[PDB]
């Protein structure tokens, strides 16, 4: 017996991967954010959050 | 100035319309 109340589908299920690439034009999905472009390593300092 | 970094997100669904502490206690 499933159900979809007001709040989310939490229980939900598994999302998978693929491979990085880097230095090549690649279509793009990164945990939700989609795009297209060369993805080289950076030099930024994102806060751990 | 000191900003407040996130610490959780409890994905509950209760409707809160009151509150209280359980024992200095400044509240805004």
């Amino acid at each position: 017996s499933f159900e979809l109340l007001h709040a989310p589908a939490t229980v939900c299920g598994p999302k998978k991967s693929t491979n990085l690439v880097k230095n090549k034009c690649v279509n793009f999905n990164f945990n939700g954010l989609t795009g297209t472009g060369v993805l080289t390593k950076s030099n930024k300092k994102f806060l751990p959050f | 100035f000191s900003a407040l970094e996130p610490l959780v997100d409890l994905p509950i669904g209760i409707n809160i319309t009151r509150f209280q502490t359980l024992l200095d206690y400044y509240v805004g």
